[PDB]
């Protein structure tokens, strides 16, 4: 039982924008 | 005073101020639609992550100038608890929980914009040494 | 002078009277997380049993009072333990004490005391193992491939015995989804309190 | 005289009660660094495990209160800690104890009294370990040697006891990425306060 | 007062207050039945199991966003004591007695819909720090 | 006096004081980029180490007349804490984080010129022994 | 008589509380030399581990206050030391306590009992080991090559022998070193400030 | 090793509520 | 024990495209 | 009956605070040899 394997890395094949819309600062 | 501690107080809780930034790319994989973020943008001092309301939170990680993936520090801010406010900015993020991954990207990531000099996070309170 | 066998088996027809207990009624159940709930976390720190240290976690959705009508510990809420000692070999997983939850929109604060989990509850968190083997070998092989290159047990007891000085050590990776198992009443009553609307 | 076994199950019936929990609210959340959040580090001196002593590092990045809102560890602060013990066998990194942090801009100085960490949380700092394998085998490898060059039990088990005396050591370079997980609540209260603006 | 704590008691008492999704399916499996519910739906807050009102309560179990079988909280409602309200909502469940398991799958998982920002599962009382 | 020691103290706060030397090159790995200064130069006393002003502070190492890498003494300066004062001079540099590395050379390196005999960083201000 | 399991258990979720901590700040940084910060130095006397004595240094450059703007330790001050133990096989440095600087013009000195380092902070000062292998070993050797003449245990009292004599380590007069402040150093005693 | 609790076969799926439930 | 890493030199560069200034 | 492992930590995290030192001056520093220097010898005895 040798050491660790780390946490998943993502596969960035396909990328993508995070924001559909713009965010508000509800302050 | 008590009323100026408050007034101060909601002041300040009132700085993500300032010019924002939503260049924002997501690895996008079908198994970890769970804890993909809903929003992610940032300050130029601090960096929301927005998830859904009633969503699970998942934890975010941060790729620091030293190349290692490193745990920041950060609170949750709305009213469903959703928003995690990471109280720093960088190139390169992790969104964790589980096996679950899912990477972002700042493409503006530009430090050396949006200091504030004010020992506080707003440009409208400022830390005063007794 | 009555007979040993006879008192014996006079002892063993003596039983210890249990007592009876009385039913009552939790005072606050909506300002209470009791005993037995479970608070859902995603770990901050990464954790390995080499060194006793600390861990976190930030809790991953609320979680409501007794009767389930009052949110009580927030979801986003940060949870500060330890981990103290570490893993014996034919074990993959490790005790967490979780002392303090943290709200940081609000403040409040509570020592929970209790002991991490699983997310299906049972105790300790799971990990991975390494079971430093090599080093738990090093020396006996070593040696003895002299022994063998001297030719063309009682080291063998002694290596075991060395093999048995180090332990295994436990890893698990930053933002594992872990549990919380809570050990006692959490009493909010001081904290919070119910208005409409 | 009541039954043995009858008396060790009523006492394995009877649970030690755990005592209820009371939630409170945090003094001073906008003056605080509170238990569990990360300081960031970049260490100034390189360290090694050999002989005990001191290491220093240099706040990496701003770390801000218990809400988030005020700037409490400012980038730039040093750290000042020790490292009072070594590694054994099966162990990569090393305890280490950071002691107080020393604003130079300002002369704010805290005694954090905090384990060091990893980047991402883990206790003790990682390091390259030197196993002195062969200071640990010389003297048995020459004196077989000998006892070879005499073809030309206990010496083995005595070599093993010696290969133990001596422990591995650690050694990590210099401006190394690392970090501090603050153990205790730690209060600026006394030292700063707010205004606008 | 005594008569206050009793109002706001049965007013919350009421809350799985809200638009409600019916959209549940479950795999069928004969040697199952014992353990199957009759209803399952939720609030976009809260999810409700109900079984026979003389039927022995089996456990429920949910699948969190970490992709893991997770053990949420939950009480009974009902004068049955037949309802299991779960305190959370979610893609995909379990109904569990011994060896005997029930998927329950939810068709219309919208976190982000449903919130409410009371503090309290209703959307009529709300948590008040003192 | 009070005040006294206050005018001092703000008159020294001020010297950085001197002809400036601002003949640095430095190695150019993109790898390394995060880590980069902004500017260096000096004062033929001390020697500055600039930074974006919201990059995370790498750590600075000189190379001694000795020919070794060395630790050096070294506080911070500006608003954004986002310079280094070394309080030295030198040929040559490091700059380190993690297994990042940024080389930096002095191509102007005068030992000789530029010293003060005031017993402070500042020409202005003097040591005293009482 | 509660359940012992019961108890442990119970035990083992009672924590010891830490105590909080409160920030202050440092009187005369100005004339302060804080913990933490670097003396470089050169060693006046070469150095060997063989019988417990002294070292002297000369500090190679000078060291400001805590905030940088006073000189407090200055530039050519000798530092008296000491190296009480030796070293064992596996290391290859040495603790050694720096006690008290000295300057040579002015008279000032500071008992700073701090450890010496590298020029990099790391603990002890580096050097060369010697490791004594052949009088560790001779006397077996010797033994045993009658013991093979004879016939043309001993090696497990050898190694005992081995062990008897310690590896010494020498580093040569004038080596590049530093010391780390273990403690602060107020100079406020003995230093003002005044233009110009 | 430990094995896992039984997972539902889902070959045949079904919709849960044949009926509308109603909040009493 | 592998010491850090050194700087690769191939490409050297000035450091100041500007003039920095002394805002004290 | 606080946890062992809870106190062996909270130890290890208490360090043995060291005193400030105060610097001084020599008094008769014309008049004194100081710790460290050095007095070259030629040995009489064998």
């Amino acid at each position: 039982s040798s050491g660790h394997k780390p946490p998943p890395e993502p596969d960035w094949s396909n990328t993508v924008p995070v924001n559909k819309t713009i965010p508000v600062d509800t302050q | 005073a008590a009323d100026k501690k408050r007034i101060t107080q909601k002041l300040k809780q009132t700085a993500f101020a300032g010019a924002k930034n939503y260049q924002y790319v997501m690895s996008e994989q079908p198994e970890m639609r769970s804890i993909q973020p809903v929003h992610v943008w940032d300050n130029y001092r601090f960096t929301r992550f927005e998830f859904p309301a009633n969503a699970e939170l998942p934890q975010v990680y941060m790729i620091s100038a030293s190349g290692k993936e490193t745990l920041p520090n950060s609170h949750v801010v709305g009213e469903n608890r959703n928003i995690i406010e990471v109280e720093t900015v960088a190139k390169e993020w992790r969104i964790r929980l589980g096996d679950k991954v899912v990477g972002v990207r700042n493409n503006n990531f530009a430090p050396g914009r949006g200091a504030v000099a004010t020992g506080t996070a707003s440009p409208d309170v400022r830390r005063v040494q007794i | 002078e009555t007979s040993e066998g006879s008192s014996a088996l006079a002892k063993n027809l003596t039983p210890a009277r249990l007592k009876a207990s009385r039913a009552g009624v939790m005072a606050n159940p909506s300002l209470t997380v009791p005993k037995g709930k479970m608070i859902p976390c995603g770990t901050g720190t990464e954790l390995d049993t080499t060194v006793p240290g600390q861990v976190s976690c930030r809790v991953s959705q609320d979680v409501y009072s007794a009767d389930g009508l009052v949110r009580l510990i927030d979801k986003g809420s940060w949870v500060d333990g330890q981990i103290t000692g570490g893993i014996k070999d034919g074990q993959a997983r490790v005790f967490v004490l979780w002392e303090r939850i943290r709200n940081d929109q609000d403040g409040t604060i509570v020592n929970i005391d209790s002991a991490g989990t699983n997310s299906l509850g049972s105790a300790g968190i799971p990990g991975q193992v390494d079971a430093h083997m090599w080093e738990r070998l090093r020396g006996a092989i070593m040696i003895s491939l002299f022994s063998d290159t001297l030719t063309a047990g009682q080291l063998a007891s002694e290596a075991l015995r060395s093999y048995m000085s180090i332990p295994p050590t436990l890893y698990d990776q930053q933002g594992d989804a872990v549990s919380i198992f809570v050990a006692r009443d959490l009493d909010f009553s001081g904290v919070y309190t119910l208005a409409d609307n």
